[PDB]
């Protein structure tokens, strides 16, 4: 039953958050375990690629002091990717893929700007009362201020690097800094990288689905701009088009300052910043997965079959010389033959 | 090799 | 409208055959052209892989004298594959594939025997009045009699070899000798080899469908024993399972002694020995197709897409480690995503 | 090569 009894902030500052801050959905969820990084059960979950919330890693300890004012004064003046939207849902769009699907138009636009420019617009909406929404999603790089670099260096690289090694994972590919408005939502989708989700400011409700629930979440075609994202509108599920969504079961939890959520590769995750909970700041750690094992075991695992399906779609798209021919060939292949 | 071919995967994220 | 006005046998011996000898089907058919091997229109059809009936090739001229008695006395005593069945339909079965589909049982059994043994059984049924059916399908080889070898050598290798060269086809892989009882039928299927179908004794109605009618003929899954054959019962079409069969359109013709039918690779063909027309004898010439062109043109041709679909099914079957998992993965891939 | 891979075909007959 959900993310459990809201945790109590030390010092008798009351419940960190309350139920009325969570959105309502049609599916059931069990809690993701909250453990100590020293707890062998936590090492057990990660090794077996199952989610777990680590409470005491100190992964981004130096960032826990971060906020708009501090970051504005220390992040530098490089460009920051900022997505805008007229809805609480920030569906991701692959622009390199927007060529294929021509009659296509995003529900959220990307825009570059300096951090102070972002804070301005954030402020502009606030003091007037607008309905526009903004979500800053920018990779951390060479152009950040001196202090930010100091904080970054303070991250618990000893612990995470050891995690990287123990899992045989590839290299750290990036750290995405995410600053969003309360109520914002990143629709269900899966990533092809292992993720250590480090919460810094505010709270986020994280709903995860195992890879084996692929048939209940209906991802868009691989060549579509929204590849890897679910086509189901969690707020108004179309059970005629997506029958098996009625069978979807999730794992959820609410992360706050100091928590690190392990989002295993290929696991679906729906992420929302609690309603009326203020802005949120997160920093993730994306690592390329381990290489394919020298010996395959049968039957294959769910994430592997997902890998196979993705490949089939890619091969057909390239072979047919046109992505729009993938669907028809696929249907011709199964109709009256495999269904 | 075919399985190995079909098991390979990209590294797409958001 | 069908195989046209029955041809008249030279010498005023009347119509070679009549309509009441043809079985009735639910679909329409246009006539395959009957031309002279010298007719450039015939060379045009073959080059473009479209069927054509050649009337004067003399391909198997020496065999036109063949019949059971002559062959029994001259074919030798090697073993001859003979399929038996309780129905006029002789569905082909790949035995190497019968391992996969376990709860499977053939509608026709194979049996080895000497030619004289075959003639005996053919005779046994005749003089009593039985309902059993036999179809001899045996590859021509090293153990045939001296006279048979003389006939074989008399084949018009000059003409066909030149055909092999002009099309860039691969090697001649075999010559299947087919002796069947009147009324026998080889259900619709396609072959992965170019074929020169040489009629020798009796008449055969040949119904062909272009590769682009794949979606109307519903072939069994590639790993099934009846791979490449249509699942539709031409005598009692199941329009609930095979809706698009209602859209199938064929090309037909009736071949007799001396005719050579070019069955282009991947073209579906339904072949029946006319009812009450006596036994039939045919000898085909199977050639590996030309190699894949150095430059692909888009969009692909129907037979190429058929090649792609077959491969996808093979890859998935081997990748999933079990052929029975192909269907479920395929359905999971398209349901709510591509259909 | 992928197209060439998917275009290859066997030589199955009856
Ligand atoms: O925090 C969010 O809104 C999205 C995070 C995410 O999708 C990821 O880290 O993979
Ligand atoms: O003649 C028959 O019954 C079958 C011939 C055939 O299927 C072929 O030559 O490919
Ligand atoms: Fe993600
Ligand atoms: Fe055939």
């Amino acid at each position: 039953s959900g993310s459990g009894e809201p945790r109590e902030e030390a010092g008798a500052l009351g419940p960190a958050w309350d139920e009325s801050q969570l959105r309502s959905y049609s599916f059931p969820t069990r809690p993701i375990p909250r453990l100590s990084q020293s707890d062998p059960r936590a090492e057990e979950l990660i090794e077996n690629e199952e989610p777990v919330v680590l409470t005491d890693t100190n992964l981004v300890y130096p960032a826990l002091k971060w906020d708009l004012e501090y970051l504005q004064e220390n992040i530098g003046n490089g460009d920051f990717s900022v997505y805008s939207a007229s809805t609480h849902k920030f569906l991701y769009y692959d622009e390199k893929k927007m060529a294929n699907f021509q009659n296509f138009k995003p529900r959220s636009n990307r825009e570059e700007m300096k951090f102070h420019e972002f804070v301005e617009k954030l402020q502009d909406i606030q003091q007037r009362g607008g309905e526009e929404r903004l979500y800053l999603q920018q990779t951390l790089n060479d152009t950040v201020g001196r202090k930010i670099v100091m904080d970054f260096l303070g991250f618990n690289w000893n612990w995470i690097n050891k995690q990287q090694g123990k899992r045989g994972w590839g290299q750290l590919t990036s750290n995405l800094l995410l600053i969003g408005m309360e109520g914002n939502v990143t629709p269900a989708h899966y990533d092809e990288q292992q993720n250590f989700f480090a919460q810094i400011k505010g709270y986020k409700r994280c709903i995860l689905f195992p890879p084996d629930q692929f048939e209940c979440l209906y991802p868009y075609p691989v060549h579509h701009p929204c590849d890897r994202q679910s086509q189901v509108d969690f707020d108004n599920p179309d059970y005629e088009r997506f029958p098996n969504f009625q069978n979807v079961v999730g794992y959820e939890t609410v992360v706050g300052p100091g928590d690190v959520l392990y989002i295993p590769m290929y696991w679906w995750h729906h992420i929302e910043s609690l309603l009326n909970g203020g802005i949120t700041i997160t920093v993730n750690f994306w690592y390329k997965g381990a290489p394919t094992p020298k010996r395959i075991e049968y039957p294959l695992k769910a994430h592997q079959k997902v890998a196979i399906m993705r490949n089939i779609e890619k091969m057909l798209g390239e072979a047919l010389g046109n992505p729009q021919e993938v669907g028809p060939l696929l249907n011709t292949m199964i109709k009256g033959r495999y269904n | 090799s075919v399985v190995e071919y079909l098991l390979q995967h990209g590294a797409d994220v958001h």
